């Protein structure tokens, strides 16, 4: 009973959680569409030439 | 895909063309780090709710 009935610890567990999140994005596009005489050019970026 | 018509006859050469040309490129990457730590006689966790 002696060893049964002792005094046990008391504690206090602190837990920290942390997430951090980055992002970066970077477009840039010309689309032209030149006529000269019996010439039809056109460039894109979906379509090429 | 050839034709002759023998009713009718077109005047001069008419060459009528068109032209596409397109190039494309891609890259992904994708990576993971992870640490855990833990003990050398570990068992599992029974909780599933």
């Amino acid at each position: 009973v002696p060893q049964l009935d002792q005094v046990v610890p008391q504690i206090n567990v602190q837990v920290r959680i942390q997430e951090v999140n980055e992002r970066a994005l970077q477009s840039l596009g010309l689309n032209w569409r030149a006529t000269f005489g019996g010439f039809n050019v056109a460039v894109s970026g979906g379509t090429g030439l | 895909a050839a034709t002759f018509n023998p009713t009718q006859s077109f005047l001069g050469f008419n060459i009528f063309p068109t032209l596409t040309a397109l190039e494309t490129q891609g890259l992904t990457r994708r990576v993971y780090d992870g640490n855990v730590t833990m003990q050398s006689g570990q068992r599992s966790l029974s909780a599933t709710g």
